[PDB]
């Protein structure tokens, strides 16, 4: 078949909803294994300065025992059936998911229901996790990449909830109480804020009945005065430079404000980012890479690596790049990078945009490879778009992009716009903000 | 002794009008650029 007919053969994702508001979505395949999980509209963007880190603390407690399965009982059950239980928290979403044999879907759904509704939160466990989290904060401090990205959010979204890290400040970790957590939970873990998603060898009808059976008790009301809604987050052209000449390589992240999840412009932006691409010293292409930034960097040894990114949030986002380089290569790297954004705004060619479109097509499909990536796409999509966008639609959106669309969309977000800049390490050579700003036009 | 008398004064008026315009504008450009430095804040976080 052609790439076109193959697109129309992907089973359509089935979506249902319970009385309490919980959405149930699934994509059936014939895999003897599956992934099922709960995606929640909860994250640090929903936290205030007082409880920032609450969600991450809960993630630490989620698998430590439930009222029905105290202590390591939940753990033993997951392990004995050979399943895998994982979780993650971001500034807007939280997810708990299980990879298991398709025949074990009923127990998998029960366990998730149990986890999301009956978490013990034993005072002694809370004290133990407190120390674990503090140690994780210390470890994260050694990850220059994680530090620079937290810094980018701190400065770009300064004064708003998006400026907050997911883990929260250490003093919050030392002071968060069970009361704080149960409070956070009663407020955010409601059925209308959750999506039960599954992908693999199972039928929607079976998942739906299991959901009715195990999630019906989940609250779908809350009230009116306590319905955590999101306010837009102001973006600020600014710079944060943490100079540390003791570190061997400098990390720099720069971005302009992105449009947010729902905007159609994200497709063209993804095409443009694909044109500039990514790179690191282990890439075999070197001097022949198609991206001018990549080949210049490789032939002139300008950096160890770089990556463009389009981080999306509800109504805003960070569109830009991150690079790692020697202290004497920062200005050159910034010069070439900004020159490439400007070239795309004013002179993107049909041939490079086609390449970008093909890169995006390949990335889209190769990403949805396996029950876990698919299940995550279902969960997240339902939370963000309110629907699963089919591949055939993505193709239509990508197809609509041409050189004209790329120049116009890039001009809209990059041209003469104030960026947010974060630097960490031996950054004496990181350009002054005025010089960076002038580089935007 | 000074046949250029009337003309220098006419030119003088134009010079004053032009400087009255350009000086405040260039000064605004100066303040604009320097604002990045004038409002910057520093923090010293040595490991302890
Ligand atoms: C070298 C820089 C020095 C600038 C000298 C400015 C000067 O000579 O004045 C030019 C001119 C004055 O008017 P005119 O049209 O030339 O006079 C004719 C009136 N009927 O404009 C200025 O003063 C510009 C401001 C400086
Ligand atoms: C830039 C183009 C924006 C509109 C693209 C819509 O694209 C359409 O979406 C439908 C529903 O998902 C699909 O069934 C259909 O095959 C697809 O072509």
């Amino acid at each position: 078949a052609t790439y076109a007919q193959a697109l129309q053969s992907v089973p359509e994702t089935q979506v249902s909803q319970l009385d309490n508001g919980l959405r149930v979505a699934s994509e059936q395949s014939s895999q003897p294994t599956c992934t099922v999980g709960v995606w929640i509209d909860a994250g640090s963007r929903y936290e205030s300065e007082k409880n920032n880190g609450a969600g991450y603390f809960v993630e630490h407690l989620a698998f430590k025992g439930t009222k029905n399965r105290p202590g390591n009982a939940l753990e033993k059950e997951v392990e004995s059936m050979g399943a895998h239980l994982n979780a993650y928290s971001t500034r807007e979403h939280t997810a708990y998911y299980i990879k298991a044999l398709s025949k074990d879907l009923p127990k998998a759904v029960e366990l998730l229901a149990d986890i999301v509704q009956n978490c013990s939160l034993e005072d002694s466990q809370i004290e133990k996790e407190r120390d674990v989290i503090l140690q994780e904060l210390q470890e994260n401090d050694t990850s220059m990449r994680d530090v620079v990205f937290n810094y980018l959010h701190a400065t770009a979204f300064q004064g708003t909830p998006l400026a907050q890290s997911v883990e929260g400040p250490s003093e919050n970790v030392r002071k968060l109480s069970r009361a704080d957590l149960t409070e956070y939970l009663s407020r955010h873990y409601k059925a209308p804020r959750m999506v039960l998603a599954a992908a693999g060898g199972l039928e929607h009808r079976q998942l739906l009945d299991l959901a009715q059976k195990h999630f019906s008790g989940l609250s779908g009301t809350y009230d009116e005065d306590a319905v955590p809604t999101l306010s837009p987050c102001r973006f600020t052209g600014s710079q944060i430079c943490h100079r540390e000449d003791g570190l061997p390589l400098a990390h720099v992240a720069i971005a302009v404000e992105g449009p947010g999840w729902a905007h159609p412009d994200n497709v063209a932006l993804q095409v443009a980012n694909a044109i500039i691409g990514h790179y690191d010293c282990t890439y075999g292409g070197g001097a022949h890479l198609s991206s001018p930034l990549a080949s210049i960097a490789a032939t002139n040894k300008l950096c160890q690596s770089f990556q463009t990114f389009n981080i999306c949030y509800a109504d805003t986002g960070l569109l830009g790049a991150h690079f790692v380089c020697d202290h004497m290569s920062i200005d050159d790297m910034m010069f070439v990078l900004q020159g490439q954004w400007m070239r795309l705004c004013t002179s993107a060619t049909e041939s490079e945009v086609l390449r970008g479109k093909n890169l995006l097509r390949n990335a889209l499909v190769s990403h949805l490879d396996g029950t876990t990536p698919v299940c995550e796409d279902i969960g997240r999509s339902l939370l963000t778009y309110g629907r699963r966008i089919p591949l055939a639609e993505w193709e239509s959106r990508i197809a609509e992009v041409d050189a004209r669309v790329v120049r116009e969309v890039c001009s809209k977000y990059f041209y003469d716009q104030c960026p947010a800049v974060a630097g960490f390490g031996p950054i004496e050579q990181l350009p002054d903000y005025n010089r960076i700003r002038s580089g935007m036009f | 002794a000074e046949p250029e008398h009337d003309h220098r004064k006419r030119m003088g008026l134009k010079m004053l009008l032009m400087m009255g315009l350009l000086l405040p504008l260039v000064y605004a450009m100066k303040r604009h650029k320097w604002s990045v430095l004038k409002s910057r804040k520093l923090a010293y976080r040595p490991p302890k």
